[PDB]
RNA sequence: CGUCGCGAAGG
């Protein structure tokens, strides 16, 4: 159901439960391991993650094994469980790709060895007005997206990429160094989809 | 003539000349006067004795009306000792923050 | 009630909750006990409305003997809770003082409740 | 350690869910409701004026829209969108409240009645050009409206034959309230309160099986209200006074049938619980009726103070659970209570809400949608997610 | 009809009387030198 | 007492008691020298160098 | 990683150990009555005499404590040393002192009991290594100088870090940050331990279950508008309300029940969980006060019940039970009581399951019914299974007493239950 | 005594201004036209 | 029937 328990056989007691670690409908936890004579767990569902969780040693130095702390999150990789739209190479050092996924979400991919695969975070900067922020409040993802444009001229200083999502009236950019939303999004002004955005190099 | 007066100078009617001398100077009013040798403002500790005075003040303005103007009572201080619990329980809850961040 | 003299007829109790709601738009009045006895004792009352339903009413019919020492009109009303919704905030006041200004904009008002108030003794 | 009073222990190691979190409640869990946004009612036709009045029909799902902008718009409304059906526009004259009526007895009337601030009210009828009349002629008192500008619907059983027939009822000048003919447009009755009419609202209480009567409760402007029947000629059967309250604006009573909510069988109306009055110092007395029924000068069952400013409009959940309240002054100025334990709802209205300066709110009967009409010149339709 | 067994059902629902922040802050000073079963009561009578 | 100081991010150590046996001095070949006691836990002077 | 940790860890772990005169006038000074200047001059046979006589004035006022005058009060150990001995014999000398902590954690307002435990503080160091067991035994005085007292003398461990702004300060700390250092629910665990540790040994007292009581009431009402932390808090207060309800002494048994009844009202729970929480609450009902206190609970936390089965039938397991520690009788007067606690879907679920798995005292049901009100949901359920009863069996004459009663109270509800099964006529064929 | 009454009415006007000016800078949705906006201190 | 700025169960 994507739950992970952990039982203790001393005390026959549910030390910590871990709840949607891998999202039930690729299958949930399939595997999910610990490792001889060490106190990390690695898991793996069917939707393209891999994290490991650590447990800590305990807290009361004389008690000890009774009050066991929850097993904190730690180094992950992951992909984004659907095949991806559409694919972008960010630096001109063909160092890292972006990818547009199908379960609406933009990734980063490093090819040199993965320890940087990530997402980036859709959390809407302010809109500049000394007013409140535009879009949802609730944490749901974007609109499927469609296609976007990529370039590096100024990096850093402004917003670096833009995309098009599916169906929607306008194309919003991103930022490829602070690797979450820009704050302008482009309307199209004629009340239209949008379909095809390029930059300027 | 002590019924007709407010909870302030209630609250303040022992140390009126270092109050009028504060006043007619530059600097800030005293806060006790000669409710500060009550059993309760000496409970309280800090600032909050000041806190309680000013709300012992009140309670003792609300008391000491009741009784100096019904002409009908029993004299058991059934609303002394109400206040007498709802100024104990107002100490309690204002002494039980702890302005240090834990 | 027996100790609550003068208190308001159900249409004056209706003219002076409006009148002192228009004195609380323009902060014209001081409220509160205390501060009736402060603002009257300091002499700038028009007239004093106190509520006959708190459960002593000695708590406020303190105010009456130095009122009438002063000669300020002063009236009842029979709901505390009517007098803190009318004057403007949250907890139920008892008693509630109209200063003086004879620049303001309900001057004609304030002065013709005062009339209705000092009419009935 | 083995080879295989214990029971809550044995269960707790069996499960690890702690609520009854199902569609196993039927009722709304306490200060913390659950509400999805949906599309915006006003979205594939634009409003130009304020929003002044929303409804729904009592069976068919199509939502009422009327306002300043003299045009009122009938939407037929879903999820993922909603569109217009029909846009009826009366020049010259504003709708400052417009609503649907179904007859009881028929179900094939579908009047809608319109009236702003002239003299008149406009009735439409539908049953797919269109015509409308024009409600113009109080018989013998005209000296008594100067205006149309509130008004409600309500059914009406004559108490000698079961003629149920709808009314139409006005707010008066000095202290009346007339009632109407919804149909032909006769005078009935006006009965009449001293100070001011304020507003009022339309009590059901059944008598026996297919027979009820109406009950008109309506409020002073110091706090002081008349309830009375009007199933027989309209004389005073209960007057009551507010504990406390002084400038009171509304009053809605609700929880069984009422304007937002009517039946279609005339068996299936039903004596309202709850009553809300709501003053202009944002506080709002509720009381029930199992308790205030003889009592001549009850308490309130809850003292809400929540919202600060001067409420207008308070509505009812259409089975009496959520209390409306929501204030026309200040922006972002609405709130839910839960009706039962008088909570507040904590989670939904927050700042990241855009309800604008609310000027109506309205409930739709069975589908749990509730709409919100600002100023701006839209209506934000949220769906509740329990119903 | 069921559906007036169900209005029925959430119409006959009493006030409850929930528990929030200080609800309990009060117990603290006569928390010295008390019997059980006046506690308990006296919870009771916070709770009811 | 027994203890052990494990360091791995500079080179392979090296060890000098003082005269009496109280304080401990340890140097790693990259640039590592530390000197403190070791029955208590008072490190008094550690340096870092780059050679 | 940090050679600064690995020694601060060494440091941590050599504490309890004198290797010059200033960490020993400072590990030494360290005391429960004396201040600075008189403890640094005290030699070891001084506070282990006064504390002998201090011993011996607590086991002549309590029995249990001449064998701690023959083992770890002995003459020898004023020369037993702590740390230069093996770590077997060192576990065993810290669950003794242990166990001398939570014996007398209920003496702490006596003079004589701190003399006598000033002496293992000053020469076993149980103010530095043995501290937890200290400070969560003798939490529950926290209004006292010696609580103050210890606080100071003692540094803090990493569960109780936030009493750490009263060291060195004479305000004692409050009940707030009382329920802030409870409100974590790793202190939490750590407290339980020790709780259902003092249950077993059966030294539990009215004190500190009070304590424990208003402290976990508060943690719930903390935590009354955050679910996520309600979920996850659910399994600890309730496990050792289970491992408290075990007991047998009134004070932690109606302890168990002000924990239950206030974590019901705080969230709707399973009825399941509701329902093996009365079997448990009833299976180890002994004394008076236990009975009124388990008819509020149950009735509370009963009525707590919103959704459907919150009026069936109680199961017959539990049921009989319930008529076993509870007559049908006295029910009757927790009923006739004046003030009358919420209890009707209690009553409604105790209705029918009279009704349907005794079927033979109805005399009852109609003489509860008639003095309780009751919510008309609940008596068109109970009506609806009269009806079920009176055509499973035959129509005695209390049978149609408590029907013509359902007869001549709401005539609409029985008509249109009987509109719902047959017709009246037959009915009144039947009867 | 009418030079004392001179300085009283001095007076009046001077606390009359000054303590206008110490309540201008309490609260409330103010606006200049001096009028508040009507919302009860809660 | 002449009558009268932004903002999908927080920032």
């Amino acid at each position: 159901s994507g739950d992970l328990i952990f039982y203790d056989l001393d005390r026959r007691s549910r030390i910590h439960v871990l709840k949607n670690i891998h999202r039930e409908s690729y299958g949930g936890v399939t595997q999910a391991t610990f490792l001889n004579g060490q106190p990390i767990i690695v898991t793996s569902g069917g939707d393209n993650s891999l994290k490991e969780y650590v447990f800590d040693p305990s807290l009361s130095q004389g008690s000890g094994d009774v009050v066991v702390q929850p097993p904190r999150y730690l180094r992950s990789r992951g992909g984004h469980s659907q095949p991806p739209s559409y694919i972008a190479f960010a630096d001109s050092q063909s160092h890292f790709m972006l990818s547009a996924s199908k379960d609406r979400s933009l990734w980063s991919f490093s090819l040199r060895k993965d320890a940087q695969s990530q997402e980036m975070s859709q959390r809407l900067h302010k809109k500049q007005d000394g007013g409140r922020v535009g879009g949802s409040t609730i944490k749901s993802k974007f609109p499927e997206i469609v296609a976007l444009a990529i370039e590096n001229a100024r990096i850093g200083e402004w917003e670096n990429i833009i995309t098009a999502h599916k169906d929607e009236k306008f194309a919003r950019t991103w930022d490829m160094r602070n690797k979450r939303v820009g704050r302008w999004t482009f309307d199209t002004t004629d009340d239209g989809f949008v379909k095809s955005v390029a930059m300027s190099q | 003539s002590l019924a007709k007066s407010p909870a302030s100078t209630i609250q303040i009617l022992g140390a009126e000349k270092a109050l009028f001398r504060a006043l007619k100077t530059k600097h800030d009013t005293p806060k006790y006067g000669l409710l500060y040798h009550a059993s309760l403002v000496g409970q309280a500790t800090g600032k909050n004795k000041g806190k309680i005075a000013r709300v012992l003040a009140a309670k003792a303005a609300v008391s000491l009306r009741y009784d100096a103007l019904a002409e009908d009572r029993d004299d058991s201080g059934d609303i002394g000792l109400e206040s007498r619990a709802k100024v104990e329980n107002r100490l309690s809850q204002l002494e039980g923050r702890d302005l240090r961040t834990t | 009630n027996p100790k609550a003299f003068p208190l308001a007829d159900a249409a004056l109790t209706q003219q002076i909750l409006d009148v002192v709601q228009q004195a609380a738009n323009l902060r014209q009045l001081k409220k509160g006990a205390n501060e009736a006895t402060k603002t009257l004792n300091r002499g700038i009352s028009e007239f004093i409305i106190m509520a006959a339903d708190c459960e002593p009413i000695e708590i406020l019919l303190h105010l009456p003997l130095l009122c009438e020492d002063k000669n300020v009109p002063y009236v009842f009303v029979p709901s505390r809770v009517a007098l803190g919704r009318a004057c403007g905030v949250s907890r139920p006041v008892i008693a509630a003082s109209i200063t003086t200004n004879d620049a303001s904009a309900i001057k004609t008002q304030i002065y013709a409740v005062k009339d209705k108030i000092e009419t009935l003794l | 350690d083995e080879s295989d009073i214990n029971a809550l222990t044995k269960i707790l190691s069996t499960t690890y869910n702690y609520k009854d979190t199902l569609s196993n409640s039927k009722l709304l869990p306490p200060k913390k409701l659950d509400i999805v946004r949906l599309k915006d009612a006003n979205a594939s036709h634009p409003s130009h004026s304020a929003i002044q009045s929303l409804s729904f029909h009592p069976s068919k799902p199509l939502l009422l829209t009327g306002g300043y902008d003299k045009t009122l718009r009938i939407y037929h409304i879903d999820g993922k969108t909603n569109h217009l059906v029909t846009s009826l526009h009366l020049v010259g004259s504003p709708i400052q409240t417009c609503t649907f009526y179904t007859s009881l007895s028929n179900q094939n009337q579908q009047n809608i009645f319109t009236a702003g601030r002239r003299r008149y009210m406009h009735s439409w009828d539908l049953s797919l050009t269109a015509k409308i009349e024009k409600f113009s002629r109080l018989y013998g008192h005209e000296s008594t409206q100067r205006s149309f500008e509130n008004f409600k619907v309500a059914h009406l059983q004559n108490s000698q034959t079961n003629s149920v027939h709808g009314i139409v009822l006005l707010q008066g000048n000095n202290g009346w309230i007339n009632i109407l003919h919804s149909t032909s447009g006769l005078w009935l009755m006006g009965c009449k309160i001293e100070g001011v009419i304020t507003d009022f609202c339309i009590d059901y209480q059944p008598i026996s099986r297919g027979k009820f009567r109406t009950i008109l409760i309506a409020v002073n402007a110091y706090g002081e209200v008349w309830e009375f029947d009007l199933n027989k000629n309209g004389h005073v059967i209960r007057r009551w006074k507010d504990q406390g309250g002084v400038g009171i604006t509304k009053i809605q009573v609700g929880g069984g049938t009422t304007t937002t909510c009517p039946a279609l069988q005339i068996s299936k109306i039903k004596q309202n619980r709850w009553l809300a009055v709501g003053s202009e110092s944002g506080f709002v007395n509720l009381y029930d009726r199992n308790n205030a029924m003889t009592s001549s000068t009850p308490t309130p069952v809850a003292a809400l103070d929540q919202l600060t400013t001067t409420i207008s409009n308070l509505q009812f959940s259409p089975d009496g659970q959520i209390l409306c309240m929501a204030s026309r002054a200040v922006k972002d100025a609405l709130r839910l209570v839960h009706l039962p334990s008088c909570s507040v709802f904590s989670n939904w209205p927050t700042s990241g809400t855009p309800l604008g300066k609310v000027t109506s709110v309205a409930f739709s009967p069975s589908g749990g949608l509730l709409a919100v009409g600002n100023e701006q010149g839209k209506v934000r339709l949220w769906k509740l997610n329990h119903y | 009809d069921e559906e007036d067994i169900a209005l029925e059902f959430i119409n006959g629902e009493k006030k409850d009387k929930l528990v929030n922040m200080n609800s309990f802050t009060s117990m603290f000073d006569n928390i010295q030198n008390v019997q059980m079963d006046t506690f308990f009561d006296r919870v009771m009578k916070v709770l009811t | 007492k027994a203890l052990d100081l494990s360091l791995k991010e500079f080179g392979p150590y090296h060890i000098k008691y003082a005269k009496n046996g109280t304080h401990l001095l340890i140097t790693g070949r990259k640039g590592h020298v530390a000197s403190m006691d070791w029955r208590k836990g008072q490190l008094r002077a550690e340096l870092f160098l780059n050679e | 990683s940090s050679l600064s940790d690995q020694l601060a860890q060494v440091a941590s772990n050599n504490a309890t150990v004198a290797l010059d005169r200033k960490r020993r006038q400072k590990l030494h000074s360290a005391s429960l009555i004396y201040n600075s200047k008189t403890a640094a001059t005290q030699d070891y046979d001084f506070i282990f005499e006064n504390a002998s006589k201090a011993l011996e004035e607590l086991s002549q006022i309590e029995p249990k404590f001449a064998i701690f005058s023959r083992t770890l009060f002995s003459e020898s150990s004023i020369s037993l040393d702590r740390n230069v001995q093996t770590k077997e014999e060192i576990k065993d000398l810290d669950n003794a002192i242990n166990a001398y902590l939570l014996l007398a954690s209920s003496k702490w307002y006596l003079a004589p009991t701190l003399h006598a435990t000033e002496w293992l503080v000053r020469r076993f160091q149980i103010h530095v290594k043995n501290t937890e067991m200290l400070l969560l035994s003798t939490l529950n005085y926290y209004q006292t100088p010696v609580f103050k007292r210890i606080l100071s003398i003692i540094k803090l461990p990493p569960l109780f870090n936030c009493l750490s702004n009263f060291v060195r300060s004479e305000k004692p700390p409050t009940a707030l940050t009382m329920i802030k250092l409870f409100n974590d629910m790793d202190f939490l665990k750590l407290y339980t331990s020790y709780l259902d540790q003092c249950i077993k040994h059966n030294a539990t007292y009215t004190n500190q279950l009070l304590f424990t009581t208003c402290c976990f009431i508060n943690v719930v009402a903390f935590n009354s508008n955050n679910d996520e932390k309600l979920n996850q808090l659910v399994p600890i207060l309730l496990e050792i309300s289970a491992k408290l309800l075990a007991s047998k002494s009134k004070d932690c048994q109606i302890a168990a029940h002000t924990i239950l009844v206030v974590f019901a009202t705080a969230l709707p729970l399973k009825k399941t969980i509701i329902l093996a929480a009365m079997e448990t609450i009833l299976s180890n009902l002994d004394a008076k006060e236990a009975k009124h206190s388990a008819l509020l609970t149950i009735c509370k936390l009963f009525q707590t019940l919103k959704g459907q089965g919150n009026v069936d039938q109680l199961p017959s397991k539990i049921f009989k039970l319930f008529d076993s520690k509870f007559d049908t009788v006295s029910i009757l007067t927790f009923l006739d009581k004046e003030d009358k606690p919420v209890c009707d879907k209690f009553i409604t679920s105790y209705t029918r399951s009279i009704a349907r798995y005794d079927r033979s005292k109805l005399n009852i049901i109609l003489s509860l019914l008639k003095k309780i009100r009751l919510e008309r949901y609940e008596v068109r359920l109970i009506i609806t299974d009269l009806i079920y009863l009176s055509e499973i069996l035959e129509d005695k004459s209390q049978l149609v007493e408590l029907f013509e009663y359902f007869i001549s109270i709401n005539e609409d509800l029985v008509l249109k239950c009987l509109k719902s099964l047959g017709l009246t006529g037959e009915l009144f064929e039947i009867r | 005594v009418k030079q004392h009454l001179q300085r009283e009415t001095q007076l009046k006007q001077v606390q009359q201004r000054m303590d206008a000016q110490r309540e201008l800078l309490k609260k409330g949705s103010k606006k200049k036209i001096f009028k508040w906006k009507k919302q009860r201190k809660r």
